[PDB]
């Protein structure tokens, strides 16, 4: 098992995946976990889609929550895999949080800001703007990359990271949704 | 359920 959180690259109390070297803060895993698991635990990237080996102690699994409208159980797992894959990629750091409100030009130019913290929240059924289809998830990810390409100079580090991470994402999308075209 | 502790560090 690795020494730093797969998502935020910091230390502290870290939950180890039983199947890959990745370790996570409870709140950095997607979905965030409400407690430390007592027994076998496998992360979202390793968990089998068909036969789920364990349900998670997360917000969407609470009794009052799983009746609410939202993604199907199948689409929830697929979209969580897509979003956690984004968050664990080294290139993703500039997209974890919204751009600082001090960035005068950024917010003059980008009219529909998007970042991975918003996407994480909308995967939760209790969010007022919760996703109901995988198309909405894919649309927000693609909006995030479009904003990056719109604002940043093409030769900049962040512009390059955005373009390269988007290529990785579209590859994962075809892996996870081989039969669904999001055109 | 293994956990570890690591020293914490546009
Ligand atoms: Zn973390
Ligand atoms: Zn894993």
């Amino acid at each position: 098992n690795e020494d730093f959180c797969a998502v935020c690259i910091n230390g502290g109390e870290l939950l180890c995946c039983d199947r890959c070297p990745k370790v996570y803060h409870l709140s950095c895993h997607v979905p965030a976990l409400l407690s430390f698991p007592g027994g076998e635990w496998v992360c979202t990237l390793c968990r089998s889609l068909t036969q789920p080996e364990m349900e998670y102690d997360c917000e969407n699994a609470r009794y009052g929550v799983r009746v609410l409208p939202g993604l199907s159980m199948y689409d929830q797992k697929k979209c969580e895999k897509l979003v956690l894959s984004l968050c664990c990629n080294s290139l993703s750091l500039p997209f974890h949080e919204p751009v600082s409100p001090l960035a005068r030009h950024y917010y003059q130019i980008i009219k529909r800001p998007m970042d991975l913290s918003i996407i994480r929240r909308k995967l939760q059924k209790k969010d007022p703007a919760h996703y109901t289809t995988p198309e909405e998830v894919v649309s927000d990810v693609r909006l995030m990359f479009w904003n990056c390409a719109k604002f940043n100079y093409p030769d900049s580090e962040v512009a390059e990271a955005g373009r390269c991470l988007e290529v990785f994402f579209e590859g994962w999308l075809k892996e996870i949704y081989p039969d669904k075209c999001f055109a | 359920a293994r956990t570890k502790q690591t020293a914490r560090k546009k």
